[PDB]
């Protein structure tokens, strides 16, 4: 423990952070490759944060 | 892919052996070693350009090739050097004067191959994710031999919003400005919308994650004056030929810092060729301006053509040879073409008929290659056509001496046309 302390001498929360810092009600667009080189495609995903968006 | 076949298509280059030794026939060519000599000599000279400011006249009688030897100088010089062709009633402009017409073509016919590092990031879009506040994402490229996740900003995202990238796109951005340049895809989009139905590109270059020193290497002629002449330049440099632009901070300075780029190893200079057909044409003032034009460092190889022996120069009264005055016929150096004969004529001629894809008996080759030495080259080329259009319309073959003879008198000549003239129809 001692060791680590002393070589931490994160991103995440960063990220987690700008998270904090969103209103709420936020949309991601989001679109990743799926499978049917491999063969695959592309998939589209839009989430929504609440109801209102 | 559709393009007509023109007067001079048939040449496609001056037929040069490895020590400069003129060919018989060869590259569309025919006879006239002298001139064609001439010719590769001057293609040399100009592929050289450590030399500027030299003129070379193309004299010799009407039918000699003149044109035809230019064109195949031009095409012998292949791209990558600008070749400037024009006739000499072109500088008559309503919006600019001889001078500046001459100063725009002089400039037209230089090129500066202006180098330029790029850094480009490609690959495939496996994750775009974008969280829109309505400010955070990410992009995850992926390569044949490995792959990279990059935070995007707010302005880089808002750039990816633009112009739509969806996964699996092939996309190039430049890291130094961030342009979405979108090359392809990769896959297919789901299978299940029933629309946007595209063609799979192949997938990108193994480090194409960042590619550090792409060199583009930005090739444009010393016309770029029309860029800072005013303030909206396209319109310019597109179709508006009023730019009577002030000579002053513009051509000095553009030359300055050509200079400086040449010096500092940014851009390289390549002199072009500027061709103007029918010279004659040129006003005395022309001429004059062509006298001190020929002078500068940034000067093209004029190449000029002329039709004429001891003629006026337009714009005075006294006559000179060539219709040029003494001064500049005496800085240039002319090049005279002897006629074809009999020989070179009926090559010429199967040639031709070689290009258009028309084919003769051999009775039609040699009374055809007589009425050409008779009447003119050109005129026997009319008459190819005109016969192969007759044979193809009365469904033969070849074209027969029957075919020829008939378009003989279906088609007049000037000096049978003068003949027939003869009742004075009008005066
Ligand atoms: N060496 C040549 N080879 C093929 N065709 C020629 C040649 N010389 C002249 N001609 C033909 O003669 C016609 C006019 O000659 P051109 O090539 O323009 O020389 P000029 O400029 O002296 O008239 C053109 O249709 C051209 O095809």
């Amino acid at each position: 423990n001692l060791r680590s302390l002393e070589t931490y001498e994160a991103d995440k929360k960063k990220q987690v952070h700008k998270k904090r810092k969103c209103p709420g009600p936020i949309i991601t667009y989001h679109s990743v490759t799926v499978p049917l080189p491999p063969a695959r495609c592309s998939r589209t995903f839009i989430t929504f944060s609440d109801d209102a968006t | 892919r559709i393009e007509r076949i023109g007067a001079h298509s048939h040449i496609r280059g001056l037929g040069l052996d490895d020590a400069l030794e003129p060919r018989q026939a060869s590259q569309g060519m025919v006879g006239q070693l002298a001139a064609r000599r001439a010719a590769g000599v001057v293609l040399e000279m100009i592929r050289e350009g450590k030399i500027a400011g030299r003129a070379v006249l193309i004299a010799g009688q009407p039918g000699t090739g003149k044109t035809a030897i230019a064109m195949g100088m031009a095409q012998a010089l292949g791209p990558d050097t600008p070749f400037t062709a024009i006739a000499g009633s072109e500088i008559f402009s309503l919006e600019m004067s001889k001078t500046e017409a001459l100063t725009q073509a002089f400039r037209r016919s230089i090129g500066v191959r202006i180098k330029e590092e790029t850094e480009i990031i490609e690959g495939e879009v496996v994750e775009i994710q974008i969280d829109r506040p309505a400010k955070v994402g990410k992009l995850t490229l992926k390569t044949t031999e490995m792959e990279t996740i990059y935070d995007l900003g707010t302005k880089m995202i808002e750039s990816l919003t633009k112009d739509k990238v969806q996964a699996g796109d092939v996309i190039t951005i430049d890291k130094a400005t961030g342009k979405i340049s979108k090359l392809g895809r990769s896959f297919t989009r789901a299978r299940d919308y029933d629309a946007m139905g595209s063609q799979t590109k192949f997938v990108q270059c193994p480090d194409g994650e960042l590619q550090k020193r792409k060199e583009v290497v930005h090739t444009v002629s010393l016309h770029e004056i029309d860029v800072i002449n005013s303030r909206t330049q396209g319109f310019l440099a597109l179709f508006s030929g009023d730019t009577g632009e002030i000579k002053s901070e513009v051509r000095e300075q553009i030359n300055a810092k050509v200079a400086e780029w040449r010096e500092e190893g940014k851009a390289e200079i390549i002199p072009g060729v500027l061709f103007i057909d029918e010279v004659h044409m040129l006003d005395i003032e022309s001429f004059s301006f062509l006298n001190r034009a020929l002078e500068s460092d940034m000067a093209p190889v004029l190449i000029m053509a002329t039709n004429r022996g001891i003629t006026r120069i337009r714009g005075t009264s006294y006559q000179s040879p060539h219709g040029i005055p003494i001064d500049l016929l005496d800085r240039l150096l002319i090049v005279s073409t002897t006629p074809y004969s009999e020989k070179d004529t009926k090559q010429i001629l199967r040639i031709r008929c070689e290009e258009e894809d028309v084919e003769m008996s051999e009775d039609a080759y040699t009374v055809l290659t007589r009425i050409g030495l008779e009447t003119s080259l050109r005129y026997a080329i009319q008459l190819i056509t005109a016969a192969s259009l007759v044979c193809r319309k009365r469904k033969g073959t070849e074209v027969q001496v029957d075919d020829i003879k008939r378009v003989y008198s279906l088609f007049l000549d000037e000096s049978r046309s003068t003949q027939y003239m003869k009742e004075y129809q009008d005066a």
